[PDB]
């Protein structure tokens, strides 16, 4: 099967920035590569085709090179309007297949984010199952590392994570995570801490409540 | 103007089948190649099937030969995917493309969501997410409701009776291994609120008719 590498998964660039997105095909493809713009909840439209043609009503600022196995899209100039997922896509040989996507995020300044963490209302507490959650409030960039700890054993398999899409005015991400449990298993501990690893912050910051004393 | 315009997806029980269809119009559609894409949560975009202008050839992924049926009917111009011995990873939103000469998928239909599920309608219970008693006055303090276990989507939540707007998240709901929704609704307020302020969440589940207010009080922790 075609395998389709983009890189970068993610840009961050300011309105007017000059972006690059490149997607390297595991064979030669010949120039057989399009490149599409999809805007969340919204159908993919497509930008660029035969590698370097422009689709008729695509601004300029669009632009497509590359061969064989080496592509490359460039935004000489991003404006507020082509923030979205790109998708390149072979069109050489069956199966189609798409590159991973690459989300192109809007700048600002680096923000760390406010951590809280809740733990479960009683009322849950007799339903049989205990949500403990950790809140990262308007952070920025995205990356951030959040790992569960109960009584400094770390959780792996039972937390999930969700994202905001970027806001409006400040252009910030908030992320909500709830470890879920049983209630004997939540009775049968203390401490439960949210460990939150980010860009702005020079150490990790640590949020945690001992059950006993709530 | 070119349009495609699609129907035919919802829920469908573990092992069952579903047709989808795209109407096609504002060009000859049987001058064209057409094909299918499909988009799983959070995920990149994956190619299906595609047939010929005149429906001769047939192509499938890998992933989905043997099991999915394309198919298209001229005389009528939709396109259309019978859906058989469906698994929970086909849950996905489900587009209709033109070939328009060199692989270029010009235009795309609306999509349409797919969800593979073996459940009933319920209407979500509503938790506090409470900080404790020992907050700073002067600092951020952030609560909110937890919104748990419903199907289908949405759940609309609302501040104060929409009063409060400001700096509130309402996050996707995230599918759990129950096959049941849950999603988290927060709001920060300053610390020095939280002993003359109520703060009530503003529920509506409209599938299942659940309206709830919840009030995510706190506790002295």
């Amino acid at each position: 099967d075609i395998q389709m590498t983009q890189s970068p998964s993610s840009v961050s660039a300011s309105v007017g920035d000059r972006v690059t997105i490149t997607c390297r095909a595991s064979q030669g493809i010949s120039s057989w590569l399009a490149w599409y713009q999809q805007k969340p909840g919204k159908a993919p439209k497509l930008l660029i085709y035969a590698a370097s043609s422009l689709q008729s009503g695509v601004p300029s600022r669009f632009s497509g090179s590359g061969s064989g196995t080496d592509f490359t899209l460039t935004i000489s100039s991003l404006q507020p309007e082509d923030f979205a997922t790109y998708y390149c896509q072979q069109a050489n040989s069956f199966p189609l297949t798409f590159g991973g996507g690459t989300k192109v995020d809007i700048k600002r300044t680096v923000a760390a984010p406010s951590v809280f963490i809740f733990p479960p209302s009683d009322e849950q507490l007799k339903s049989g199952t205990a949500s403990v959650v950790c809140l990262l409030n308007n952070f920025y960039p995205r990356e951030a590392k959040v790992q569960w700890k109960v009584d400094n054993a770390l959780q792996s398999g039972n937390s999930q994570e969700s994202v905001t899409e970027q806001d409006s005015k400040d252009s910030t991400y908030s992320l909500s995570s709830t470890l879920t449990l049983s209630k004997a298993d939540y009775e049968k501990h203390k401490v439960y801490a949210c460990e939150v690893t980010h860009q702005g912050l020079s150490s990790p910051v640590t949020k945690s409540f001992n059950r006993g004393e709530c | 103007q070119v349009q495609l315009v699609q129907s035919g997806g919802g829920l469908v029980q573990p092992g069952g089948s579903l047709r989808l269809s795209c109407a096609a119009s504002g060009f000859t559609f049987s001058s064209y190649a057409m094909s299918w894409v499909r988009q799983a949560p959070g995920k990149g975009l994956e190619w299906v099937s595609a047939i010929s202008g005149s429906g001769g050839s047939t192509y499938y992924a890998d992933s989905v030969k043997g099991r999915f049926t394309i198919s298209r009917d001229n005389s009528k111009n939709t396109l259309y995917l019978q859906m058989n011995s469906l698994r929970a990873e086909d849950t996905a939103v489900y587009y209709c493309a033109r070939d328009s000469g060199s692989g270029r998928f010009d235009p795309w239909g609306q999509g349409t969501l797919v969800t593979v599920s073996s459940a009933s309608t319920k209407g979500p219970s509503v938790f506090p997410l409470a900080p404790s008693s020992k907050s700073t006055s002067g600092g951020t303090a952030a609560l909110g409701c937890l919104v748990k276990d419903y199907f289908p989507e949405p759940v609309t939540v609302s501040w104060n009776s929409g009063a409060l707007t400001s700096s509130v998240h309402t996050f996707p709901a995230v599918l759990q291994s129950s096959g049941l929704y849950s999603l988290s609704s927060v709001v920060t307020v300053p610390s020095s609120s939280l002993g003359t302020q109520t703060y009530i969440c503003n529920v509506n589940h409209k599938p299942s008719n659940t309206k709830v207010d919840k009030k995510a009080e706190p506790k002295s922790c």
